[PDB]
C-alpha cells in the first residue's frame, strides 16, 4: 500500500540482490531504505544505484550511519553465518526494536518456514531463514508428518555452482547443521540430515531438491495428496517450485525392517519427493530457483510481520 | 648423482571406496580382519569410513551396518603400523564430523570436492591441519576439467594447508595420457614439498596402468583396494599394483604375497556383485560417470525395469557430479516417460 | 602414429578363448560368438584349439569338436571377417594347414617360442604357397631382450611372414617393455611388414599394452570378448575399443555390439572365471604361459597343493610354450620336497 | 672280422653317433664320416679320431676309396635327404644296409627293447625319431598288460640339442613318432608332441607318455613298465623314471572324448621320463641324442653279428 516502512538488505551478493528486486517490485509493506556491502565494485550495489536504492560500501557501521537509518525498521541478512553475529550485536545497539530476517543459517534466532509456521515468531526481532534447502524441502516434511508419524527425513539439495558465492561457500557446515535441525523442529521429523551438492555445469542446472521421509506405515494416497496440497501452498510464493516427478513410495514392512545405525531398525514408509524449483530470473536466470526460494520466504516473513504491525 | 631411492606410499582404501562395493554392509569381524592383514603387509594408511565419507550413511548412497566411527574405532585397535585415514566432503560431512573421528583414531584426513569447488574445503583442511593431521586435498571427477584447472584448484586447497593433493579419477575414465597432463600439471604449481597422489578407478582396465604412470610421473602416493573392492569396477587393484612395483623394482615397501592372499581369501568372498571391468562399469568409464553411481543404477534398473547401461548413458549426458545419486531415479523415471 | 589409420581388430575368442572353457565349446556357441564379431565388423576372427591346429590332446585337453569342425561352422556364419588360425610346428602341420585353409581359413598365425623362429620355416612357406595372409607369431616375449625378439621376427619375415606378432605369452610384460619391443622390431623389418600385438591381461595391462602398442606403430591388435582367454585373459575387445574409440581412433567395429556379446553370449559360457585374481596374478608376476593355469588348478586339486605354489616354481624353471605335462612334474618334485 | 661303416649328416645325431661306433661297436668299425658343409665341427671331430670325412655329400661317399668296403650307411641328415641317400646309395651298392635315424620311415620301425630281431634281414631299417625311442616303449610297457586305446607322448628337448637338421623336419617328427607308437607300441591311436626349450643350464631331455588303456591292474602297469626302463638302461644308462607311474582310472560314467576317435573309458597312465645321456659329443642334458643313436647302433650291431 501507500505507507510503507523502510528496510536495508547486508549482503550484496546473489541473495541480496534478488531479494532488493522482489521487495521493489512486489512488497506491499515494505521499500528500499538501502543497499549495504563492502565491496564498492560488488555487482549489486551498481545494480542498486540504477534501480535509485541509496548504496554504502562500508559494512553494517555504514549503514547505521546512513541518513536513512533513522526510518529503517527491517534489516535482511545475506552476508554469511559468522557475520551475522556481528551485524546482529551491532544493529541491537544501534536500535533495540529493528527486525533482523537472517537469510544466513547462522541461526541466532528461531526458524521460519512460511507455509508451516509463518504466524509463529512475527513478534520475535531475530527470525532465521534456514536455508535455501530448507525453505523447499521443510513443507515436504511437514506433508508427510501431517499424516504420519516421521522417524527420519533427508534432503538433497543440488544447485549449480555459479549461483552459490562466496558467502555461501564459507557456510556449507551450518547448511547441513541448520538444514537438519529445522527439518526435525519444523518439519516434524525425529530426525534430520540434509545434503548440499553444487555442480558447475553449462547451461547450469535449474535447482533439484530430493526428500527421502520415512514414517510409519501410512495411507499412500493421503501423502500424495497432503504433498500436492503443500506444493500449491509454497507456490503462492514462489510459482517455479513444483514436483519434477509424482510422489514414489516404498513400504518397508515390519518383517524386514531397515537399520539406519545407531538410530534404529524401521518399518512403515519410505516416501521420495523429487522437486525442481525455478526461479523469476530477477538477478541471475530462471535456474537459479535456490534464491527465490529464500528470498521469497524471507519477503514473505517481513512483509506478514510489517502487516501486522500496519494493521492490528 | 647416487641417490636413496624414493619410498612410495600405499594407501589402502578396501574400507572405505570398497564399502561402495558391499553397500556398506561389512561387519565389525570384516573390518579387523582386513585391517589386521594390511597392517601385516605394512602398507602405510588404512582408510575408513562410508564410501560418501564422514556421514555418507543415508538414503541417497545406502545406510551402513555400523557408524563410521565404529568401523574406525574397530580397525584401531587391529593395527600398529599403518595410519588410519578418513575420507570427508564438505556437504555431507562437517568439521564436527572430523573431529570425531580424530577421536575415534583417525590421523589422516582426504576432504574431497569435486574438481571445480575446492574453495568449500577451506575450514575443514584447516581445521584438520590445527588438529595436526596429515591434512589432504582431494579433487573428485578430475577428468572433467582440463589439466591446468585442475591443478589451480590444488594449489587453492595447498594454501589452505594440504599437504598433499590428490587427483580422483572417480569416473575410471582417464587415459595414461590425461594422467601425465595432470602429474605435469600439478609439479609445475605445486611447491617441490607438497606431496601428490593418484587415486584411480578401473572402469576401463586402466587402474593399475593409470598408477604406473602416476608414480613414472612423480606421485609420492598410490590409492588401490585389495581385490579392487570399491566403487564400479573397482579401483586400482593393490595386490596388482605392488605386484608390478615389485618387477619394476620400485620401493613400496609391502608384502606382496600378505597382500594376495587377503585379497582372495578375504575381501573377494565378501563381495556379493562382482567388481570387475564388464558391459555396465564399462559404460562407466566410457560415460564418464561417477562410480559409486553403479549400484543405484543397477537397483534403479530392475525396480523400474529398465537397461542399467541406458541409465548410466543418460546420467552422462545430464553431467552429474559425486553425491547425486538422487538423479539415478530421475534419470530411470525420465527413460519409463520417454519410451511410452 | 595417426588416429586415422585404419586398424585391424583380430578376434581371438574362438582359438585362446577356448583355453577358458577347456576346449568345450558347442556348435552353437561359435556360431553365435561369430555371428556378433562379423556383425560388429572385426577384421579377423580365430578359430582352433587353445594349443592351435591339432592341439586337442591328454597334454592341453581334448576338444568337445575337432578344429574342421569348428572352423566349418564359423565359416557358414560370416561374410566380413576372415577367418584366421594359429599353427605351432611340434603340435600341427603343414598338413593341417592343408585342410584348414580347405575347411575355410584364410590368415594363419605360425607361432613359436620367441628363441625358435628358424622351426616356422616351412609352415609359413606353405602358407605363402596357399596365398594365405601369413603371420610370425612370437610366443613368450617377454624371455628375451627386444633387440633379440627383432632378429627372430626377422627371421620369419625372411621366410615370407608378412606380418609379424609379439606374444606376452605369460601376461609378463608393462607398457615400456612394450615400446622397447615395437621399437627394434620397427627398426629392422621391411617398412610393409605389418606388426600385431598379442597381450595377456595377467597383471591388468591386456588394454594399457595394447594402446602402447598402437601408439608405437603396431597395424593389429589381438583381443577377445570378456577377455575370454588363457589366464587372467586376453586383453578384452570391449574394453580397447570403448578405449579406442574415446581416444578418436579409427577402429572400424560396432562397440555396443560388442559389449552385448561379451556379457550376453560369452561371459555366461566361462566356469572358472576369466579374471586377475592370485593365480593369474601368480602367472604374470613370475612370467608363466597363461595356458598352463587351468592344468595347473587341475594338479593343485588333486595333489592338494596351492596352485600358486606350482606357478612360482614353474616360473623358476623356465618352462615355454606347451610343457604342460611339467606342471605335474612339479607338483609332484613340491610334494617329494 | 668287424664291418665299416658311413654316417651320413655330422650334425648332433651324427656325431654322437661317430663316437659310440669307435668306442663301442663290437661288429663295426668307421670308415667314413660324410657332410655337406666344411665348417661342421662333426666332420672336425671325425679328422681329430683319425676317420675319413668329406664334404661333397651321398656322392662324395662313393667316389670316397672307402666305399668299397663300407657295408652299413647310417642317415643322420634330414627327412628329405634320406629319400635321394637312399636312391644313390642303393643303385651305387644294392646290399648295403641303409639305418634310418631321420623320420623318412621309408623302410619298417625298429625300437630295440621291442623288436630288434624282426626287422634283422632288412636293407632299409628305420630309427622312428629320439622321442619315438625313449616312448615307444612305454607305450608297449602298457599294451603287453591291456588294449591302449590311445596313447600319446610329448618330447621336450634343449634347443641346443636341435640341430638344422631336426628343425627341418619337426612335421616329419611328429607324424613317424605318432604312426610308430601304433604299429611298434600297439595304441589304436597316436600323437605326438616336440618342444624345444634354450633354457641355460640346458636342460635334460624329457619324455611325457600318456596312455589311455582299457581298465588294468595298477600294480602290474607299474612293474611292466619297471622292466622296460630297465631294458632300455641295457642300452642307455642315463634313461629313467623322473617320477613314479601316475595313474587315474577314468570311469564308465564319465568316459572321456576324444573328438572323432570315441568314446573311453579305462585307465590312464602317465609315464614321466627323463633321458641323460654319455656325454659322447654334447654333454650329459642331451640324452635325445643318446636314445637314438644307442637304438640305431645295437640295430646294426646285431645285423653284422647275423652277417657274421
Ligand atoms: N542459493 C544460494 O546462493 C543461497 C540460498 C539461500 C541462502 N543463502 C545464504 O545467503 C548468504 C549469502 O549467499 P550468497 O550466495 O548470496 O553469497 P554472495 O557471496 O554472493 O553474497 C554475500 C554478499 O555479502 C557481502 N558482505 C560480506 N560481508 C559483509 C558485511 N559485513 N557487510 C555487508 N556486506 C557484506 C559480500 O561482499 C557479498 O556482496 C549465505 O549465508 C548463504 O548461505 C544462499
Ligand atoms: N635330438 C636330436 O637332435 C635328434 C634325435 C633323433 C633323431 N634326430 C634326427 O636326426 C637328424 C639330424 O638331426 P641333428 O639334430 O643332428 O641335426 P644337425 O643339423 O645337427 O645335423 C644334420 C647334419 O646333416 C648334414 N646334412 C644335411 N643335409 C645333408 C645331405 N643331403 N647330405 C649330407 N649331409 C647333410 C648337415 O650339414 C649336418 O652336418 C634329423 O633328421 C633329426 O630329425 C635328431
Ligand atoms: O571419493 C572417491 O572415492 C572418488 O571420487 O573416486
Ligand atoms: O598362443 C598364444 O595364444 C600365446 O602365446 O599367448
Ligand atoms: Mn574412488
Ligand atoms: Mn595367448
Amino acid at each position: 500500500m501507500n505507507q510503507k516502512l523502510k528496510v536495508a538488505i547486508i549482503g550484496s551478493g546473489n541473495i541480496g540482490t534478488d531479494l532488493m528486486i522482489k521487495v521493489l517490485r512486489n512488497a506491499k509493506y515494505l521499500e528500499m531504505g538501502a543497499m549495504v556491502g563492502i565491496d564498492a565494485a560488488s555487482d549489486g550495489l551498481a545494480r542498486a544505484q540504477r534501480m535509485g536504492v541509496t548504496t554504502t560500501y562500508a559494512g553494517v557501521e555504514g549503514l547505521i550511519k546512513l541518513p536513512e537509518f533513522a526510518d529503517i525498521d527491517f534489516v535482511f541478512d545475506a552476508t554469511s553465518a559468522s557475520a551475522h553475529v556481528q551485524n546482529e550485536a551491532l544493529l541491537r545497539q544501534a536500535k533495540p526494536g529493528i527486525r533482523l530476517i537472517d537469510l544466513t543459517p547462522a541461526a541466532i534466532g528461531p526458524y521460519c518456514v512460511p507455509v508451516v509456521n509463518l504466524e509463529e515468531h512475527l513478534g520475535k526481532l531475530n527470525v532465521n531463514m534456514v536455508t535455501c534447502g530448507g525453505q523447499a524441502t521443510i513443507p515436504m516434511v511437514a506433508a508427510v508428518s501431517r499424516v504420519a508419524k516421521v522417524h527420519y527425513a533427508e534432503i538433497v539439495a543440488s544447485i549449480s555452482s555459479k549461483s552459490a558465492g562466496p558467502g555461501t561457500r564459507a557456510n556449507i557446515d551450518e547448511f547441513t547443521e541448520t538444514t537438519s535441525k529445522a527439518i526435525e523442529v519444523i518439519g516434524g521429523a525425529a530426525k534430520g540430515k540434509a545434503i548440499i551438492i553444487m555442480n558447475p555445469a553449462e547451461p547450469p542446472l535449474i535447482m533439484r531438491d530430493t526428500v527421502y521421509v520415512l514414517s510409519a506405515a501410512a495411507d499412500q494416497a493421503a501423502v500424495a495428496a497432503s504433498v500436492a496440497e503443500m506444493v500449491q501452498a509454497v507456490q503462492a510464493y514462489v510459482p517455479g517450485y513444483r514436483l519434477k516427478q509424482q510422489v514414489q513410495f516404498d513400504v518397508i514392512p515390519e518383517s524386514a525392517p531397515l537399520n539406519i545405525p545407531g538410530l534404529g531398525r524401521f518399518s512403515g514408509l519410505k516416501t521420495s519427493v523429487f522437486l525442481e524449483v525455478e526461479g523469476a530470473a530477477h538477478y541471475l536466470p530462471a535456474y537459479a530457483g535456490n534464491l527465490d526460494i529464500m528470498t521469497s520466504a524471507a519477503l514473505a516473513t517481513a512483509e506478514r510481520m510489517a502487516q501486522s504491525m500496519l494493521n492490528a | 648423482t647416487f641417490n636413496p631411492s624414493k619410498k612410495l606410499y600405499i594407501s589402502d582404501v578396501t574400507l572405505r571406496d570398497g564399502s561402495h562395493a558391499i553397500r556398506h554392509q561389512y561387519t565389525l569381524d570384516d573390518v579387523r580382519a582386513i585391517a589386521r592383514a594390511l597392517d601385516k603387509a605394512k602398507v602405510d594408511s588404512i582408510e575408513v569410513a562410508h564410501g560418501d565419507g564422514l556421514q555418507g550413511s543415508s538414503f541417497n548412497y545406502g545406510f551402513g551396518r555400523h557408524t563410521d566411527l565404529e568401523y574406525i574405532e574397530a580397525v584401531a585397535g587391529e593395527i600398529s603400523h599403518a595410519q588410519i585415514a578418513t575420507l570427508l566432503l564438505p556437504g555431507i560431512g562437517s568439521v564436527h564430523d572430523l573431529k570425531n573421528a580424530y577421536q575415534a583414531g583417525a590421523r589422516v584426513v582426504r576432504v574431497a570436492t569435486h574438481c571445480t569447488e575446492a574453495d568449500v574445503s577451506k575450514q575443514h583442511i584447516e581445521y584438520a591441519r590445527n588438529l595436526g593431521m596429515d591434512t589432504v586435498g582431494f579433487l573428485m571427477m578430475s577428468h572433467m576439467i582440463p589439466a591446468e584447472k585442475l591443478a589451480e584448484q590444488g594449489k587453492l586447497m595447498e594454501s589452505y594447508g594440504a599437504t598433499c593433493i590428490y587427483m580422483a579419477d572417480s569416473g575410471g575414465a582417464m587415459s595414461m595420457n590425461d594422467i601425465r597432463d595432470r602429474m605435469r600439471a600439478f609439479k609445475a604449481v605445486l611447491k617441490p614439498e607438497t606431496q601428490v597422489g593418484m587415486h584411480a578407478h578401473h572402469n576401463l582396465s586402466l587402474g593399475v596402468a593409470n598408477s604406473i604412470v602416476a608414480v613414472e610421473e612423480g606421485c609420492d602416493r598410490v590409492d588401490a583396494s585389495l581385490a579392487g573392492m570399491g566403487a564400479g569396477a573397482g579401483n586400482a587393484p593393490l595386490e596388482v599394483f605392488i605386484a608390478v612395483a615389485e618387477r619394476l623394482g620400485w620401493n613400496h615397501g609391502t608384502d606382496l604375497y600378505t597382500l594376495m592372499d587377503a585379497a582372495d581369501d578375504i575381501v573377494r568372498p565378501l563381495q556379493d556383485r562382482p567388481v570387475r571391468v564388464d558391459r555396465e562399469t564399462l559404460g562407466l568409464g566410457y560415460a564418464g560417470v561417477y562410480s559409486s553411481f553403479l549400484r543405484h543404477a543397477e537397483i534403479a534398473a530392475a525396480k523400474y525395469n529398465l537397461k542399467t547401461l541406458d541409465i548410466l548413458v543418460e546420467l552422462g549426458h545430464r553431467r552429474m557430479v559425486g553425491g547425486q545419486e538422487d538423479m539415478i531415479v530421475d534419470v530411470a523415471l525420465d527413460l519409463l516417460a520417454a519410451h511410452k
